[PDB]
RNA sequence: ACGGAAGGGCACCACCAGGAGUGGAGCCUGCGGCUUAAUUUGACUCAACACGGGGAAACUCACCAGGUCCAGACACAAUAAGGAUUGACAGAUUGAGAGCUCUUUCUUGAUUUUGUGGGUGGUGGUGCAUGGCCGUUCUUAGUUGGUGGAGUGAUUUGUCUGCUUAAUUGCGAUAACGAACGAGACCUUAACCUACUAAAUAGUGGUGCUAGCAUUUGCUGGUUAUCCACUUCUUAGAGGGACUAUCGGUUUCAAGCCGAUGGAAGUUUGAGGCAAUAACAGGUCUGUGAUGCCCUUAGACGUUCUGGGCCGCACGCGCGCUACACUGACGGAGCCAGCGAGUCUAACCUUGGCCGAGAGGUCUUGGUAAUCUUGUGAAACUCCGUCGUGCUGGGGAUAGAGCAUUGUAAUUAUUGCUCUUCAACGAGGAAUUCCUAGUAAGCGCAAGUCAUCAGCUUGCGUUGAUUACGUCCCUGCCCUUUGUACACAC
């Protein structure tokens, strides 16, 4: 409860990299003039879901396809904070279109 | 497509005067829904018992 | 009081339909979307998917 | 609950999008224009653009505490 | 063809007790979400109450939403019984 | 607009030089025809014919033979509580353990029934009534106006002789001047970064700790409060980098083009995404709870259930798979990808052990995933052998017997496996397709479809040519001049 070690890591996830660097910047200067030991926000490799289908409703034409694409993009950091500050700075300004899974490990 | 719905009365039931006492045979069983049944030929339509039901008249 | 309304719809064709027009044909099941292809086309900017490629 | 990243954030289009027709057909003569999601911890808050604020708002939050009923009723949100 | 009156009681108690139903449009569902009754049940009572008013439908994606008009919440309060006016029927229930 | 008029251009959906083929065989698959109870349909040059994401056992399904049900709102007039209506055991009947209908007598209770209106549904009609979308003209390079100039006018110039470009891209010429759309820019992706930020979900070196060797350090197995360090390789954020740079040649010495050097990169750096105006009676009413109108709506064209058909086979055509062998087949050994996908929101991707010739089974495991399947140990390929020019140990159609798996169900054989049968086919006619570099071609793999099923498609990597950097001969398209009695425009 008082200045304890947690073993916390904070998955972020979004479709909007702008957006997602931007939290993950907040976290890394959170952890920063708060005086963590922190590992750097890991970029996992981006996710690609495509579909692919035909452009026409029916089936005349020209066999023309479409390729849609939706990227995910995927980081991850490690702390090791007190939980009730960190709770409090993290629960709230949660930005919209970016998906925060925190998570205590026992490592 | 159906029973005619004729002006049916209480069947199974005789009289209440006659000489003198109430007359209804087929004593009070565990089927009040007692109350009088079907016999078709040598059977009875089961009527209330959801579960269980051994008995033959 | 029915037992003659329904045979099996478990697997195959007829035990699927789009989510937006209850067709069964075109279906798109990838990540679970189960839309059919011409509903997708209409709302994959909504969905998430682009073109970029 | 339980589900992989890829199809929680294409579910997630996906309510988006069924969202957004849904206020489209029913907020016509509102003037509405689109919608947003914001999912924070413990609440899921749903923004609707719209033209005129008062309508869709109806009379002492008319028609806002009926569309929460319905959204919470079809996607199942306690 | 029919209704049982118990499963019609239940869809109009239902209905009035927060003032929207939302159905799938899944007829031989035979189980309505928190509805004690069949899913066909609930969309044909309430297309009954929407074609003599009473109620508004959208569909929407298969759903069927369902909204009490506010001249529907006097017939719905005269059909369950309910005191005149003192219970809304619930939509200015608590926050107000 | 058209021309069996002249000129100029452009383009491997044109040709030249060639490569691989296709057309010939057997199979697969779509189409027509024939057959049928039905063999549901739409589309017919490019711009129909592995297309409708169309790999249909049921479902899908629209068709055929049948059987149910109403999920016919609502309003009005009757029908009823001396009961408007509902549902059934058993038997007959029925494909049926459908009370469908009968026999029967129970059950239920203005929830319904009948008629009238009025609704609803419909993969019913109409794509020549429409919307949306898509395809095509055309991914070509084209379109438009303000002011000015020409003309009574419709109209015209600008928007062009030439040169140049992939480009109406530009340089120029110039009664035009300055602009907008389109092109380009842009965006995504691929290639470079020992420079930045960091990583036990990526990797590497030491070793706190070991450890197994053969040896005395080469190969390796292990732990990150059962260690230290780092970022080259991987990842992804921020940036940098190319601008055809430099030099030479050539050009009306301009736009540009060519060569060399350098460079990760010099074909618009490669490939794509988006993509103007005006149109087509192009396709789709069978994607849509998009939709007008017509048709139908209880003995239904609504919906469901059982069975069947969609696959039916004198035949004609299209996309394809496998081949005709030794640049091979077969056996053994070597043995290397990238793109993916994946279950508790229920059985998905499956390691390992065991059993079985095999297909497969079985007991566990890990993974909601840079973590585990998975180093997806892929195939072609490489090496060593067997075969030896024989329709042969090429080829694997057809067919028999059996063992399995998916599924309610496999017969008209779902698919797989085993043994057996061992056809045509000896390189393919007239004709015809695609293609210029990590391309063609070969080779597989993942994904879509998907319970099962790919000889299909969408992507991905592996191996990796030959030929030409051109022309207008053919075909098509565009432009200019010209002729027209065409404008429903040859
Ligand atoms: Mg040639
Ligand atoms: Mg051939
Ligand atoms: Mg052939
Ligand atoms: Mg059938
Ligand atoms: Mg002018
Ligand atoms: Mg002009
Ligand atoms: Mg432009
Ligand atoms: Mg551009
Ligand atoms: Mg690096
Ligand atoms: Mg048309
Ligand atoms: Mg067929
Ligand atoms: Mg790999
Ligand atoms: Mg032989
Ligand atoms: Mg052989
Ligand atoms: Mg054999
Ligand atoms: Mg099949
Ligand atoms: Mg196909
Ligand atoms: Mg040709
Ligand atoms: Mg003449």
């Amino acid at each position: 409860q008082q200045q304890q070690i947690i073993k916390i890591r904070i998955t972020l996830t979004s479709t909007k990299v702008k957006q997602l660097e931007n939290v993950s910047s907040n976290i890394v200067k959170n952890a920063e003039q708060h005086n963590l030991v922190k590992k750097g926000p890991v970029r996992l490799p981006t996710k690609v879901l495509k579909i692919s289908t035909r452009k026409t409703p029916n089936g005349e034409g020209s066999k023309t396809w479409e390729t849609y694409e939706m990227r995910i993009h995927k980081r991850y950091i490690d702390l090791e904070a007190p939980v009730q500050i960190v709770k409090r700075i993290t629960q709230i300004t949660i930005e919209p279109g970016v998906d925060v899974e925190v998570v205590v490990a026992s490592n | 497509h159906k029973h005619k719905k004729v002006k049916l009365a209480v069947l199974s039931y005789y009289k209440v005067d006659a000489e003198g006492k109430v007359t209804k045979l087929r004593r009070e069983c565990s089927n009040p829904t007692g109350v009088f049944l079907a016999n078709h030929k040598d059977r009875l339509y089961c009527g209330k018992c959801h579960s269980v039901y051994k008995v033959n008249a | 009081e029915n037992v003659w309304f329904s045979h099996p719809r478990r697997y195959g064709k007829g035990s699927r339909q789009c989510r937006v027009c209850s067709s069964h044909t075109g279906l798109i099941r990838k990540y679970g979307l189960n839309i059919c292809r011409q509903c997708f086309r209409e709302k994959a900017n909504d969905i998430g998917f682009n073109k970029f490629r | 609950a339980l589900i992989s990243k890829k199809r929680k954030l294409v579910a997630d289009g996906v309510f988006y999008a069924e969202l957004n027709e849904f206020f489209t057909r029913e907020l016509a003569e509102e003037g509405y224009s689109g919608v947003e999601v914001r999912v924070t911890p413990t609440k899921t808050e749903v923004i609707i653009r719209a033209t005129r604020t008062q309508d869709v708002l109806g009379e002492n939050g008319r028609r806002i505490n009926e569309l929460t009923l319905l959204v919470q009723k079809r996607f199942k949100y306690a | 063809m029919l209704m049982p009156k118990e499963d019609r009681n239940k869809i109009h108690q239902y209905l009035f007790q927060e003032g929207v139903v939302v159905a799938k449009k899944d007829f031989n569902q035979a189980k309505h979400e928190e509805i004690d009754t069949k899913n066909l049940y609930v969309i044909k009572a309430l297309q009954s109450l929407t074609s003599k008013g009473y109620v508004k439908t959208q569909f929407s994606w298969q759903y069927y939403y369902y909204t009490l008009t506010e001249e529907g919440v006097e017939y719905l309060r005269e059909y369950l019984n309910l005191p005149e006016h003192i219970v809304p029927g619930t939509y200015i229930q608590e926050r107000n």
